[PDB]
């Protein structure tokens, strides 16, 4: 763990525009 | 004290030598240079300020430091005479009107007590000509065998053709090194 | 002290040449007047080392207005470092060309100068440049009479576009003056 | 236009200094100390000086001033900004800023020098590059620096593609001593630790509300940032014409995004002050915070600074919540908080003397500010939608991102 918010895994982009 | 080790370095050769490049401007002594380093006639500007190189021959790592023969560069030859073992003379014998001013170039430099364990070596330039002396006119009008307890020898070298360079280097070793 | 600087820097040692620019280096930087060895230092220029060819320049230039007259032993070491293969080289040579603040410098620095002005690095360009916005802003005369002003501008028509805004730059300096 | 940067030290003397164009002597930094002692005497010092015509502007470094002698009207944001990327440098290629490192690299200081400008105009300002050419313990330049991308070296190469986001957020609030808080503002700080193979150009999409209002999303939660400033990678272009945040990523930790916009929402902590400070009796110190934050959210590392008295001594401190610590160098009580839950009521009542004799001269009155930072919070409510990784080879990547809520100028007004 960390302090200050853990990591967290990001997508590529907005799926739902298209 | 030991000298295992110097004996060592000497049985393959450890002796280097020195040389300096003194003469008139243009006369040869940049290619003359180029030829003993590199082997070819490399057109060059002219010295403003000097050459430095080193020439291995025989074993021996001969430095030579060229020296324009220019006005604001002849009192700059002082600088390079500190720390310097040779000396090689460039003339001109192409040019009669610079033949009096690289004489008494030679005799003000050879008048110095700093330059007085450097035997004399004249290379007789411009040997591209009819026009250029021999091996005996050019040393009887420089004046080489008035200079006491100097060891002068008249060696005439081609730019152009390259030939008796290898004389001059050979003779110069001589004087320098005088073992087996 | 002083006199055993100088023998070291009058010797053939690599290291003791290093060691000897980096006491110097020292010293100046710590407060030393350094410049009574400046000749000394001439003749120990023409090195192969990089660290060592750029304590020798900033030797001069920092030594160049003190001794105007010994750093005409220089003009020589300058064009044959103008054409080094290495760009660092070269731009640490046309760096130092326009960094030194002398009359007859600069004069015999127009060739290597118009020589460097179509240099195909980008460092090359800019230092180029650089060198002759520092010989116009010493003297515009000589600038001018070099032509080094079309030079600057089609500088700015060109790849490099870090060399051409430091063309732009130049070319502004110069009309700014 | 700068005639000649150079440092200074503490004690006047210059650790190293390095002229550009000559136009200014180097003996006029020697002016520069009694120039700045007679302005610290008298309030008229300023970090641009003025030394007759020639201005020597210096900016206070960690142990010397940054002094920057110029001569004519040169460009002093141009100047400023040569500084700090001068400053920035020294620190990613020194980890010390001090006396210790100055005399220590010169070597490789004085060919840094040499390379970042030349006739007063900076030339490379990368780190990376930088230290790809100049080392202190030389090759051609670089192409990095000739080529347009210059923020993105080319053939990097590494076993695994991950990149670290942090998501920064500074919760400023300035509450006056009337409890009405003037400046409210939240600057975010999108800063990601890109540690991959290649160049890959990074394709940032997050819930912006701009973005959402011009794609016809605008009725989600949607963040508008009043002021975003791009990265140097961050092609403006994109941006400006549809919002798209094409750039490629930097080689290691660099700041692409960095949103500021104002706050209208209430404070995460809600600090409420008493002073029953006695007349050269005694002092009372009615400290009670509250914690308007989530319940969810924890304010980790709490330090919430109460200024005390100058002249006060033998202090008791009776709190609920939190180890109360006076420091007597800082000349006040902070309210330290290991762990602070959303929700969390502390009460703290001081209670020291005073001494007998009255102060000679007033000390005014401090701003309280508290030093909270609950992680894994977002206030703003802006969430990201997905971050384009694109390489020419081709591979598959896992960024990660962690979202971080501090206290920033979050000071209070003292009654
Ligand atoms: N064509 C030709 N020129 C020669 C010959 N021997 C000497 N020279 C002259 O020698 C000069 C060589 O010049 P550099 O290579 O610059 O060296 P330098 O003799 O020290 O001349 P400076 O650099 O001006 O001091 C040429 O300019 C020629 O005029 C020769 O055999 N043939
Ligand atoms: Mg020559």
């Amino acid at each position: 763990d960390r302090k200050g918010g853990s990591y967290s895994q990001a997508a590529g982009s907005d799926s739902a525009q298209s | 004290g030991n000298i295992f080790a110097n004996l060592f370095k000497g049985l393959f050769g450890k002796k280097e030598m020195r040389i300096l490049m003194v003469g008139l401007d243009a006369a040869g002594k940049t290619t003359i240079l180029y030829k003993l380093k590199l082997g070819e006639i490399v057109t060059t500007i002219p010295t403003i300020g000097f050459n430095v190189e080193t020439v291995e021959y025989k074993n021996i790592s001969f430095t030579v430091w060229d020296v324009g023969g220019q006005d604001k560069i002849r009192p700059l030859w002082r600088h390079y005479f500190q720390n310097t073992q040779g000396l090689i003379f460039v003339v001109d014998s192409n040019d009669r009107e610079r033949v009096n001013e690289a004489r008494e170039e030679l005799m003000r430099m050879l008048a110095e007590d700093e330059l007085r364990d450097a035997v004399l070596l004249v290379f007789a330039n411009k040997q591209d000509l009819p026009n250029a002396m021999n091996a005996a006119e050019i040393t009887d009008k420089l004046g080489l065998h008035s200079l006491r307890h100097r060891n002068w020898y008249i060696q005439a070298t081609c730019a152009t053709s390259g030939d008796g360079l290898y004389e001059g280097l050979d003779w110069l070793s001589n004087q320098l090194r005088n073992q087996k | 002290e002083i006199f055993e600087l100088k023998a070291e820097l009058n010797s053939d040692k690599k290291e003791k040449k290093k060691e000897a620019v980096k006491k110097v280096i020292a010293s100046m930087t710590v407060g030393k007047d350094v410049s009574a060895l400046f000749p000394d230092v001439v003749n120990c220029m023409q090195t192969d080392n990089l660290e060592l060819k750029k304590l020798v320049y900033l030797y001069l230039m920092n030594y160049a207005k003190s001794q105007p007259d010994m750093a005409i032993m220089a003009v020589n070491t300058f064009v044959k470092d103008c054409e080094d293969p290495n760009p660092l080289i070269r731009a640490l040579a046309v760096r130092t060309m326009g960094c030194i603040r002398v009359d007859k410098i600069t004069e015999y620095l127009c060739e290597p100068l118009r020589k460097c002005l179509k240099d195909e690095d980008p460092y090359v360009r800019k230092t180029a440049a650089v060198c002759v916005a520092k010989l116009h802003d010493i003297n515009a005369q000589l600038v001018e009479d070099q032509g080094f002003l079309d030079t600057l501008k089609d500088l700015i028509s060109d790849s490099n576009p870090m060399v051409v805004a430091n063309a732009v730059a130049a070319l502004s300096e110069i009309a700014e003056s | 236009s700068a005639s000649a940067v150079y440092v200074l030290d503490l004690k006047g003397k210059v650790l190293i200094c390095r002229n550009y164009r000559g136009d200014v002597d180097m003996s006029e930094v020697e002016h520069f100390m009694p120039i700045l002692m007679e302005k610290e005497e008298e309030g008229m010092l300023s970090p641009i000086l003025a030394h007759g015509g020639v201005r020597f502007m210096w900016i206070k470094h960690n142990n010397l001033y940054l002094v920057a002698t110029s001569k004519k009207n040169a460009c002093v944001s141009l100047v400023f900004s040569f500084l700090y990327k001068v400053v920035q440098v020294f620190s990613e290629y020194f980890k010390e800023l001090e006396e210790e490192s100055i005399r220590d690299n010169f070597v490789i200081i004085y060919e840094l020098l040499d390379e970042l400008m030349d006739f007063g105009y900076p030339q490379t300002t990368d780190s990376k590059i930088l230290q790809e050419y100049i080392t202190q313990e030389a090759p051609r330049p670089p192409a990095t620096v000739t080529n347009a991308v210059s923020w993105r070296s080319e053939g990097i190469k590494y076993r695994k593609n991950e990149v670290f986001l942090d998501v920064i957020e500074a919760v400023n609030l300035l509450v006056s001593a009337n409890g009405n808080v003037l400046r409210s503002e939240i600057v975010g700080s999108i800063k990601m630790r890109v540690f991959l193979s290649g160049m890959p150009e990074l394709r940032l999409g997050l819930n912006d509300k701009v973005l959402f209002d011009n794609t016809g999303r605008g009725k989600s939660k949607s963040v508008e940032l009043e002021d975003v400033k791009f990265h140097q990678c961050v092609r403006l272009s994109r941006f400006e014409n549809d919002r798209t945040i094409s750039f490629i990523p930097p080689d290691g930790e660099f700041e692409l995004m960095s949103y500021r916009l104002n706050t209208h929402v209430k404070p995460l902590i809600w600090i409420e002050s008493v002073i029953e400070k006695h007349s050269h009796s005694r002092i009372e110190y009615m400290v009670k915070a509250k914690s308007q934050f989530k319940r969810r959210s924890t304010a980790n590392n709490v330090e919430i600074h109460i200024p005390v008295p100058n002249d006060a001594d033998s202090p008791k401190f009776k709190t609920t919540v939190g180890s109360v610590k006076w420091v007597p160098e800082n000349s006040e009580i902070v309210w330290s908080v290991k762990s602070f839950p959303g929700g969390k009521e502390y009460l703290m009542r001081a209670h020291f003397g005073l001494p007998s004799v009255e102060a000679e001269d007033k000390e005014g009155k401090p701003p309280i500010s508290v030093k909270f930072e609950i992680p894994y919070f977002t206030t703003s409510g802006i969430q990201v939608r997905y971050l384009k990784i694109i390489e020419k080879s081709g591979y598959q990547a896992l960024p990660w991102v962690r979202y971080i809520t501090q206290n920033g100028d979050y000071q209070l007004r003292t009654q």
